[PDB]
């Protein structure tokens, strides 16, 4: 019967399956709210420029 | 086994500076043995770290090659803890086409100094599936108002109390250390965290890193933050130009300064980008800032102690005699070439089904592996043979 | 058929159950000590235990040192990962060289990741969407019919596709992937003639879940998350526009990616296979390259270096007057393992003639062959053995189906060597 | 016309015999017997394409004519063989490194034969309807043989829509992806409307059935997969040649997919021929990869030209033969080119005389050859066309010696420059 | 021009003019080294190093609601 399977077509017997690539999960960089407020500089030291 | 990406390196052995509360250096412990007063001296360096008061001081690990300065290193940074910035490069790194020598060593110096902030968040959710927004848990049953749409995604888990945050039961709170370094990065672009990890970075302007220096001074008064200063540690730093130096020399001076250890195994030589001859490869007005710390050739019971620790690092048992042949192999070709040996011999007693490393798998491994002096004899031999002598 | 290369013939290190070297076997032939070594490394990679460990194949050229790589390879097979590399690629015009070095250290060290893929295929029976929250997806297979609600994210790829309906699609929720593989088969009888191809409706499941190995390196993490391409934000898809040049990837990138290997190792979705970085014309590093593999070869996640050096007393490129045994930093050399090749017999190089002859499908006469390994013995082995394909060639033209002395007398005047053209200069 | 009379416009090829043995002046080829043979010899293992990785170097003399037999080597291999010559000074580029862009001229060299099996139907619009407000059509395409008559769906109506198709145009239409192309207006339709319109020139109505399969051969380098592959829209890099540096992974899938291709019968591989000339600009890092690159089985022939002998190697300070290290000299097979004799000289002078048809009397040749042997080839080959433009402004026919004299005079060689420069040698510059 | 043996207190003297000075007075410190970039000529970085020694001082009467 698995010849008989072959013999019809290869793929009954093993599928050739899509080529996909491997999803890797995006990098959680932390790090402190403060580090954004960073180079904001104070409002009333900022004059118009 | 399961094999992890840390596996058996050079230095693996090492866990730490082996020192007594004294500072006094016991003859083998966390895997150093010898080095007494290189081992004494790095740990009133690492006393100096810890204290964190003084900025920009520079130490220099001298001595031949195979006497364990980059050994010394490791154990500094396994005592110091992932808490406080170690960062270690190579003096080649910093020849970057992407940034001049004087910006990586800058970046170098700045992934050094590390600010801690800690931050309260509003954590109280939790067992809850129904839709509105009334919440119940094992010992709380609360109802919430709400006046927007995000909890549409909600639906299909906690929340900030204060401005609303979604993702997927007390205030609890956070410490994030972040270097100065990852600071100028993720605010020189709209997405310069990014730049942290591909290196894109390209010369972070003098201008932003002199408003975060202040801006962190800011902090560090008003309470917000605590510098955490490390230390940087440049392995082969004979690598580094003229040019490098002179910058070490004045960026050393900043009190955003860490500590910097430098290794280097070569006498009297030429500074690089000169014709010059100074004793480390490092100009004399460099060696003048730094404190020289030289570490002295093992004896024969200081190398057959490294090869024991290195062989249970390794787990291969050896015998007695297996040990003195190796010891003399370490004495009279070089420490490294018999640290090799011994995952070679390794390997040979047990394609023979045997358990135990014999001489005769020394031997073996002896004439199959051949150290630098042997090949360079073997090689003067076939003198002509070889390519541009 | 397979075209055939210098180095074809060798097949393994043909050394038998105890380690030691058949004088021929495997296509090498000689180099018994070499080739004994090349085993305990091989042994070493292996063993998978040991990282920076970094072995150097020196002697003049023509010794098989490439040989005994390729070996070395053959051995492991494809599952482990063999980097081949030449000491002049670091010489980037995009990144710094000691960037192109670590970037081949992680190239050698493999991982092979089980994933579980999430595969909705089908014929798009509606396609609804809701304000753009949603999109109500009916797909129709041999099974059943089912609607789903998927992102915007896989709506709007499905717009990018263009799929409206009787479409066969086949969505991969991982990677939020849509492929239009054509229209139903249902709907071949509509037309006479029109501009589509018609493919049949999926057999299986509407929602398939598969566990599939992949094999990835440690390099392809890196690279893939320095330069994302998954996620749909308009801020990453202008930043797929920039020419895609390499960037000098951080040692936070690579940390990371540590970590979260290290995480899958501990799930036991993962599993390490690191593999060996063979480094040929090791020579052409200069100065810089080698003191940076200093610090390389100390990483606990390095793979295994294979060095390959036919220079005698070189000078170090980069420093302008140091000598060193080969072209080699003597601080270098203490930390590899050297591995010596020595030159041949006469009979040696017949046999590696014979070889070579029987993988280009020469046939050649005991004369020639004796001819022959005279000329190698004068000229050098590979000479001789690229005298045979035009030797062939020759005979084929004489009308006969070997290789006699007077092809290969007509192709040793035909053709010089070094040492002749060196003369008659 | 924008192929002018070249250098090596005579060149047709090796001019060898079915034994490959070289006649003496044939296919625009003179002397240089031995040179020519083991080139013939070349490139039947370069026709085989079955052994990878192959180098030869031509050295010689300058003026011994090493590229004219790499021209004649082209030549005679064909269009359908990649043939990429460069010099060695092209490899220093700003673009990418020395590396990248032997690696880039290697794969130039490697030729990808992809068949694909189309269904096209062909056939001249006799008759289109379309009605539009989904549109529904009709169209009636006949050969010679067979007249059928196609209900359209929407895409195929849109497709013709774009491509405007009337009654009389002979088009092919894909029946995978629904393409029109217009091979012209047909016979029988012929001439089109009575409004503005322009002139007419007209095909023939197609044969045979209407949907005839048929196999096509589409022909690549692996250098073109590799930079369509690499950056998404890489592909006007192949004209720009702006690929910086494409990755090693990337060439790696290519090459296990081109493999892949040929065990499933859909590529066919054409091992071609790099030619480099003037390698000795080549430094010792480019040699030593070149070294390894020859490795592969996607290797090319190469052939390389050098008139060096026991000189520096670039980047080195170490003497070579031909400013080639011996590792890579080992690798390879070397073909020398012997000097010109008087007769020889004679010969390849008149080839070039027919080449640039200009005529020359017997006392001309005479004169011309000797100044060759004593000046150099080419200063007389140029001193042809220089005495036959002299002989047209005289109102002559026949370049005479009077005419190869003043030309002499007019254009001076290198001997005699560097004579009157060694005369004046305090007015000249930086000496 | 400060100049002398290493160590004679050039780099302390300079510092101690920019505390005489203030933080009023800008003060940009510098290394030889630097003019060296990968991405400006080393005139530019040292015309721009110039351009960031003079200050401007801004008056501003900021009314806000
Ligand atoms: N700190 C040190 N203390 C004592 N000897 C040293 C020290 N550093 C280097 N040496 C000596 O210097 C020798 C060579 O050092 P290397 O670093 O290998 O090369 P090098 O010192 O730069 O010498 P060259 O030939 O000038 S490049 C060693 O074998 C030691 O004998
Ligand atoms: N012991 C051997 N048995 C069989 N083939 C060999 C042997 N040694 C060398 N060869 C081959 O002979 C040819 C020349 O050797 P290569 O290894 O390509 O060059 P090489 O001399 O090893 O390069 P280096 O780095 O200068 S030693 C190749 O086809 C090799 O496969
Ligand atoms: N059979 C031949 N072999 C070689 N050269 C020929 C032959 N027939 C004609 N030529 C001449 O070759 C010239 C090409 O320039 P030459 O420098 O003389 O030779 P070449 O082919 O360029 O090789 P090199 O590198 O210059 S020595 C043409 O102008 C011809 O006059
Ligand atoms: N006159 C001084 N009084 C007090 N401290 C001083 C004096 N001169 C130098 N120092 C300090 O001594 C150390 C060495 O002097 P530096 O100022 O760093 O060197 P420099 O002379 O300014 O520059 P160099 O070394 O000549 S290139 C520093 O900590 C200075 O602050």
């Amino acid at each position: 019967v698995r010849l008989q399977r072959i013999c019809n077509h290869p793929g009954l017997v093993e599928p050739r399956h899509p080529g996909s690539s491997y999803v890797a999960g995006p990098l959680e960089y932390p790090s402190a709210s403060l580090i954004l407020k960073a180079l904001e500089r104070d409002f009333w030291k900022e004059a118009d420029l | 086994d399961v094999t992890r990406i840390e596996r058996i390196g050079a230095h693996s052995h090492i866990r730490g500076l082996g020192l007594d509360d004294a500072l006094e250096p016991r003859q083998a412990s966390q895997g150093m043995v010898g080095q007494l007063a290189a081992r004494r001296a790095a740990g009133v360096v690492l006393e100096m770290i810890r204290e964190g008061k003084i900025a920009g001081r520079a130490v220099l690990i001298a001595g031949q090659p195979g006497t364990g300065k980059t050994a010394i290193a490791m154990g500094m940074a396994q005592a110091l803890g992932p808490d406080t910035p170690f960062t270690a490069i190579a003096g080649s790194e910093i020849f970057s086409l992407e940034m001049s020598k004087t910006e990586a060593l800058t970046q170098a110096f700045r992934r050094s100094i590390g600010v801690r902030i800690k931050e309260e968040t509003e954590i109280i959710e939790g067992e809850v599936v129904e839709i509105q927004l009334t919440l119940k848990t094992t010992e709380m049953e609360t109802i919430y108002d709400l006046g927007t749409k995000m909890i549409e995604s909600l639906t299909k888990i906690t929340i900030d109390k204060a401005t609303g945050k979604i993702s997927k039961q007390k205030r609890k709170e956070v410490v994030h250390t972040v270097s100065l370094h990852e600071i100028d990065v993720i605010n020189s672009r709209t997405q310069g965290f990014l730049a942290l990890f591909s290196g894109d970075t390209g010369e972070i302007k003098s201008e932003v890193r002199e408003q975060i220096n202040a801006k962190v001074a800011e902090w560090r008064e008003e309470g917000k933050a605590e510098i955490i200063p490390g230390v940087l540690f440049i392995d082969e730093v004979h690598m580094l130009d003229i040019e490098s130096f002179s910058f070490l020399n004045r960026a050393l001076e900043s009190d955003m300064a860490p500590v910097l250890i430098m290794a280097t195994n070569r006498g009297i030589t030429r500074i690089r980008g000169t014709s010059y001859q100074s004793p480390h490869g490092i100009p004399i007005d460099l060696l003048d800032r730094l404190l020289i710390v030289s570490t002295t050739p093992y004896s024969e019971k200081d190398t057959k102690q490294i090869l024991r620790i290195r062989c249970e690092e390794e787990d291969v048992e050896m015998s007695e005699d297996a040990y003195t042949v190796l010891t003399r192999i370490g004495l009279e070709t070089s420490l490294r070439y018999a640290i090799q040996l011994i995952t070679a011999a390794s390997l040979v007693c047990r394609k023979r089904k045997g358990t135990e490393v014999q001489v005769d798998d020394i031997k073996r491994v002896y004439s199959l592996f051949l150290d630098e002096s042997r090949s360079t004899q073997y090689m003067k031999e076939y003198q002509d043979a070889f390519l541009f002598n | 058929t397979q075209r055939i290369a210098s180095h074809s013939h060798v097949k393994g290190l043909g050394l038998d159950e105890s380690g030691l070297a058949k004088q021929a076997a495997s296509g090498l032939v000689g180099q018994e000590n070499a080739r004994e070594a090349c085993g305990v490394i091989v042994e070493l990679i292996k063993s998978k235990k040991m990282a920076g460990r970094a072995v150097l194949l020196a002697g003049p050229p023509g010794t098989g040192k490439t040989a005994l790589a390729l070996a070395i390879a053959q051995e492991l097979g494809s599952k482990v990962p063999f980097c081949p590399m030449v000491g002049s690629e670091v010489y980037s015009t995009e990144i710094k060289k000691t960037e192109v070095l670590m970037e081949n250290f992680r190239r050698a060290i493999g991982l092979r990741i089980k994933e579980t893929k999430e595969v909705y295929e089908g014929e798009v029976t509606e396609l609804t969407p809701c304000e753009i929250s949603h999109v109500i997806i009916g797909l129709k297979t041999a099974k059943g019919t089912k609607q789903l609600k998927l992102d915007p994210s896989i709506f709007e790829s499905l717009q990018k596709e263009r799929v409206e309906a009787g479409d066969v699609i086949y969505i991969e929720a991982n990677s939020g992937a849509v492929k239009r593989q054509g229209r139903c088969d249902t709907y071949a009888t509509e037309f006479d003639l029109e501009a589509e191809e018609y493919v049949p409706l999926p057999k299986g499941d509407v929602h398939k879940k598969k566990e599939i190995i992949q094999d990835v390196t440690l390099h392809d993490l890196d690279v893939a998350n320095a330069r994302p391409q998954g996620g749909q934000d308009i801020l990453s898809m202008m930043g797929q526009l920039m020419k895609p040049k390499k960037t000098e990837i951080t040692d936070k990138l690579r940390g990371e990616i540590n970590k979260v290997v290290n995480k899958y190792i501990d799930q036991g979705i993962a599993e390490l296979v690191p593999g060996v970085l063979f480094v040929d014309e090791v020579h052409m590093l200069d100065i810089e390259c080698f003191t940076y593999l200093h610090r390389a070869l100390e990483s606990s996640i390095a793979p295994i270096v294979i060095f390959a050096s036919n220079r005698g007393n070189c000078v170090i490129r980069g420093t302008e007057d140091i000598t060193s045994p080969h072209g080699i930093p003597l601080d270098l050399l203490d930390r590899v393992m050297i591995i010596r090749t020595m030159l041949y017999t006469p009979q040696e190089m017949k046999q590696i003639i014979k070889i070579r002859a029987q993988t280009e499908g020469i046939n050649i006469s005991e004369e020639a062959l004796n001819h022959l390994g005279e000329i190698g013995t004068k000229t050098t082995l590979r000479y001789s053995v690229q005298l045979l394909t035009p030797a062939n060639l020759l005979a084929k033209i004489n009308g006969k189906d070997s290789i006699e002395k007077e092809h290969v007398e007509e192709i040793s005047e035909l053709f010089y060597d070094a040492k002749s053209s060196a003369k008659i200069l």
